[PDB]
């Protein structure tokens, strides 16, 4: 799980 | 945006690209002097860019203007992502015209299934980097609660959705971020995180608006  | 298309030159005229020497986010005009983006993408020195199709170069119809304000809301948390969502307010009033728009905020939530168009100048690739010079769109559907759950146990609120396809292919990803997923003409989303990018099983995780409406609206105008 990351920003985008 | 992996997997879309391009959109054409101002055919999203709410899509706005911040910019700090380089594009770094997405954002969505909501009237001529503000712009709603993600609450990660806060920084000093942001241009907000209007207009724009290729980012790179000049072509007429942009506008740059300065952030005047960069609100992020008041809960905003880094490491959950809840509410992931800000406010900027424009130096000066943006133009409106054809090219230069804003998008409607929701008078009700969207439902599982709703179609919608999400727009940016992120990534175009599930694995490793290129950035394109124009702006791209993909056409994706709002996710149910139960299949988003399932897809990020522990880790969605109330102040999220899922929207995409669990199949892999297509997706926003990195540079998209901020950029808007409007639903039949309202801006029910803004591109916040996901687990990578257009992977099998990991949709798109994205902020919901309509619950945000009152907070923007006295925000707005209190500023
Ligand atoms: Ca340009």
């Amino acid at each position: 799980a990351a920003p985008x | 945006i992996v997997g879309g298309y391009t959109c054409g030159a101002n055919t999203v005229p709410y899509q706005v690209s911040l910019n700090s020497g380089y594009h770094f986010c997405g954002g969505s005009l909501i009237n001529s002097q503000w712009v709603v983006s993600a609450a990660h993408c806060y920084k000093s020195g942001i241009q907000v860019r209007l207009g724009e199709d290729n980012i790179n170069v000049v072509e007429g119809n942009e506008q740059f203007i300065s952030a005047s304000k960069s609100i992020v809301h008041p809960s905003y948390n880094s490491n959950t992502l809840n509410n992931d969502i800000m406010l900027i307010k424009l130096k000066s009033a943006a133009s409106l015209n054809s090219r230069v728009a804003s998008i409607s905020l929701p008078t009700s939530c969207a439902s599982a299934g709703t179609q919608c168009l999400i727009s940016g100048w992120g990534n175009t690739k599930s694995s490793g980097t290129s950035y394109p010079d124009v702006l791209k769109c993909l056409k994706a559907p709002i996710l149910s609660d139960s299949s988003c759950k399932s897809a990020y146990p522990g880790q969605i609120t109330s102040n999220m959705f899922c929207a995409g396809y669990l199949e892999g292919g297509k997706d926003s990803c990195q540079g998209d971020s901020g950029g808007p997923v409007v639903c039949s003409g309202k801006l029910q989303g803004i591109v916040s995180w996901g687990s990578g990018c257009a992977q099998k099983n990991k949709p798109g995780v994205y902020t919901k608006v309509c619950n945000y409406v009152s907070w923007i609206k006295q925000t707005i105008a209190s500023n």
